[PDB]
């Protein structure tokens, strides 16, 4: 649920 | 007595990022159905900006709400939809962001 750090 | 100066409480900016072989130099948070990054706002936010990276050099700041990328609106978007938008934005990533103060 918690997706706060998808690095791009 | 002293007077409160002119204060900008909100901004909507258009920033143009030049992706490097490493990438954009950001981290995004939130999405419809996700644990919101700020309050109950299930929108997409910039949670991290690499110092002197592409996004950094383009004016992006931690906390910017992501509204649109190269003409693709993210309203009501899930996290992975925003992830797929940015992964494919290409070399020039023009994003529209919303920004508070403090």
């Amino acid at each position: 649920q918690e997706e706060w750090e998808t690095v791009m | 007595l002293l007077i409160e100066p002119a204060r900008i409480e909100e901004e909507e900016l258009t920033l143009t990022i030049l992706r490097q072989t490493g990438g954009l130099g950001i981290s995004i948070a939130g999405g419809k159905g996700s644990t919101p990054y700020k309050g109950d706002d299930e929108g997409i936010f910039i949670s991290r900006v690499s110092e002197e990276g592409p996004a950094a050099r383009a004016g992006v700041r931690v906390g910017d709400k992501l509204l649109e990328v190269n003409g693709v609106a993210l309203q009501g978007a899930e996290h992975h939809e925003a992830v797929e938008a940015l992964r494919g934005a290409g070399t020039a990533v023009q994003m529209r962001v919303w920004r508070e103060r403090m």
